[PDB]
């Protein structure tokens, strides 16, 4: 089966694989909070 | 997009563009979803009021792209399409619901710094992420910037979102972008069709695919917001798709 797909699926080799953030991504986490 | 900024290098490293080859530019993106299947819109591919009918051997993808205007040598990728798979109840009549497809690749695209696949949503992310008010991004070129654009955008609310268009919006869609008394502050365009609305989990940090970009009523037009096929309604048939290869 896909399933849930790759067990690495979504998670960047520049960004989350490395402890990197992103430049916008803070507003869409701040999102959820409000 | 407009008013986008640029993407940083790898920072949609699932962002696909899906090029004709006669002539040789870009048709609309896609997003990868693993080593040989590519996410996109229906309408992308089928539009029988324009004669808009692609075949596997009418296109290719590009995939590790951050600039449109340069070959960038050992990092992107190529591929052929072995097959495309147009949603059944695509209603293009309508109002384009089920506005989804899937495609093929040839062969498998080896994953690098540049290629890796985005999460498709289970019940529960669609569940607690796709939510008025709480954001997602949207991936694109300037409609003059030469490098991917980033977008992000709130979700709006759904009798907002009926309001906003004569279109009957059904409940394979969602809707998304800043309320007119915003002003300018990033929009997706109608040429941002087939790429990705993605959000980023507060649980597991993953990036996931809640949407495809299905039509634009700002930019260009006078109206107000994107629309995008909600994915996790679609994921049944993507996974049938893709099982019974």
């Amino acid at each position: 089966t896909f399933g849930s797909g790759e067990a690495d699926c979504g998670l960047r080799p520049l960004f989350e694989k490395k402890s990197l953030e992103d430049k916008t991504e803070r507003e869409l986490l701040e999102s959820y909070i409000d | 997009t407009v008013e986008g900024s640029d993407a940083e290098i790898g920072m949609s490293p699932w962002q696909v563009m899906l090029f004709r080859k006669s002539p040789q530019e870009l048709l609309c993106g896609a997003s990868l979803i693993s080593d040989r299947w590519v996410l996109t819109a229906a309408h992308c591919l089928l539009y029988p009021p324009w004669d808009k009918n692609f075949t596997e051997n009418d296109l290719l993808v590009r995939i590790g792209k951050h600039s449109r205007t340069r070959y960038e040598r050992n990092i992107e990728k190529i591929s052929m399409l072995e097959k495309i798979y147009i949603h059944p109840r695509y209603n293009w009549r309508e109002n384009l619901d089920r506005d989804i497809a899937l495609m093929k690749l040839k062969k498998p695209v080896a994953f690098s710094d540049y290629i890796h696949p985005v999460c498709l949503p289970d019940r529960e992310t669609a569940a607690s992420l796709l939510q008025a008010g709480y954001k997602g991004r949207v991936t694109g070129w300037g409609n003059q910037p030469s490098v991917l654009q980033v977008v992000n955008l709130p979700i709006v609310e759904r009798p907002v979102c009926k309001d906003s268009t004569r279109i009957r919006i059904t409940d394979n869609m969602f809707c998304a972008g800043y309320k007119p008394d915003e002003g300018k502050r990033g929009d997706a365009c109608e040429g941002d069709s087939g790429g990705p609305f993605v959000m980023k989990s507060p649980f597991n940090n993953r990036w996931y695919q809640m949407g495809i970009v299905s039509w634009g009523e700002g930019c260009d037009r006078d109206g107000k917001y994107g629309f995008y096929t909600h994915v996790f309604r679609l994921k049944k048939w993507i996974q049938k798709v893709i099982d019974q290869f």
